[PDB]
């Protein structure tokens, strides 16, 4: 699993390993080792309650953009192992979950 | 609401078959899909196969049914069933909700649509090890 | 001699297709069939692929 995170007070704009290909769905979450977690942000424009506006919201219009993630607020769950579980048309169905990525913060 | 709590024996004898079931309360067969997570300390994040709420059966195509799920939706005891297991497939049994939604993008007759897949709630898992 | 081939699709695979009107093109059938009555001895007309 590749580590890529920043400093405190800078957005880890990490963006999703996979490529978008036909149109996209992707889903977001706070992952948690060993326990049940949770979901952050499941669609281009969804802002479930309880989420913040730190979030930044891309429509999936124009096809060509791509899926960045990048959250602020930062604490002791976001380390986790983030999975960008990302649904695409021609891809068909993704077995695995996504680009595993996790976020490193000391200081 | 949604509340889970395993049951699985912990320990199973090599090649031998397993019933790991969930319970679940405040809802039905037809609401929720039930799919389960693979996990373990240290390890990856995968479907091994899940079942469909009519008892239809959908496994990781590498897979291809190594294992046959049977539940029972009576005593909401939603069971995750292997058979002829391997220290290879030894994961956690989250009991995990499965929703869908479509995003449709053309001609619905044509066929031109998909499922962007939703995971709500997951399971707590019982954790099993070869002997 | 320059020959040019097809190249990938990029984006989402889609079918070609052609939308004909809802109630125009069978208001004009109608009318068509109606026609091809006089024209045939009054008969019923039937349309086949
Ligand atoms: C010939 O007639 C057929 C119908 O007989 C017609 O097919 C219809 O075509 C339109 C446009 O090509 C499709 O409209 C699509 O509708 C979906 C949802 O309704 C949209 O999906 C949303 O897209 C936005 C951004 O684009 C996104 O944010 C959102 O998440 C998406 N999902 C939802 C739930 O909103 C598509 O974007 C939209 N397509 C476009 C290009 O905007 C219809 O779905 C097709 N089918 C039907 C039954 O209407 C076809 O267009 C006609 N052809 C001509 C040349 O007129
Ligand atoms: C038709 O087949 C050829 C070869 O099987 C494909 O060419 C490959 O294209 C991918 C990326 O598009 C490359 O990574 C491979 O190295 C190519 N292979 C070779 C042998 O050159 C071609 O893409 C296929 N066409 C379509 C539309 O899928
Ligand atoms: C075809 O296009 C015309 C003009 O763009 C439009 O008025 C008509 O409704 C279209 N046909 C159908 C079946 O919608
Ligand atoms: C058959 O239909 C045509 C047109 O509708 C009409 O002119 C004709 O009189 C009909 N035949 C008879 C025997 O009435």
């Amino acid at each position: 699993v590749r580590p890529l995170s920043v400093a405190l007070g800078e957005t880890a704009r990490i963006s999703c390993g996979r490529q978008a290909l036909g149109s996209r769905a992707v889903q977001w979450y706070q992952h948690r080792p060993g326990q049940a977690p949770i979901l952050l942000i499941y669609n281009n424009q969804d802002r479930p309650s309880g989420i913040p506006e730190r979030f930044s919201g891309t429509p999936d219009i124009n096809f060509g953009t791509r899926a960045t993630l990048t959250i602020s607020g930062v604490e002791a769950g976001d380390e986790a192992d983030y999975y960008c579980h990302m649904w695409d048309s021609r891809s068909g169905f993704s077995w695995s979950f996504g680009g595993a990525t996790r976020l490193t913060v000391l200081g | 609401q949604v509340q889970l709590q395993e049951s699985g024996p912990g320990l199973v004898k090599p090649s031998e078959t397993l019933s790991v079931t969930c319970s679940v309360s405040g809802d039905s067969m037809n609401n929720y899909y039930w799919t389960w997570i693979r996990q373990s300390p240290g390890k990856g994040l995968e479907w091994i196969g899940y079942i469909s709420d009519r008892e239809s059966a959908t496994y990781n195509p590498s897979l291809n049914s190594r294992v046959v799920i049977s539940r029972d939706t009576s005593k909401n005891q939603l069971s995750l069933k292997l058979n002829s297991v391997t220290p290879a497939d030894t994961a956690v049994y989250y009991c995990a909700t499965a929703r869908r939604g479509q995003r449709i993008y053309g001609v619905v007759s044509f066929g031109e649509f998909f499922y962007y897949y939703s995971m709500d709630v997951w399971g707590k898992g019982t954790t099993v090890t070869v002997s | 001699q320059v020959f040019y081939k097809t190249g990938d699709i990029i984006g989402d695979i889609r079918k070609a297709y052609c939308n004909i009107s809802g109630a125009q093109w069978h208001k004009v059938l109608g009318r068509v069939a109606n026609k091809l009555k006089e024209h045939f001895n009054n008969k019923t007309i039937v349309f086949k692929p």
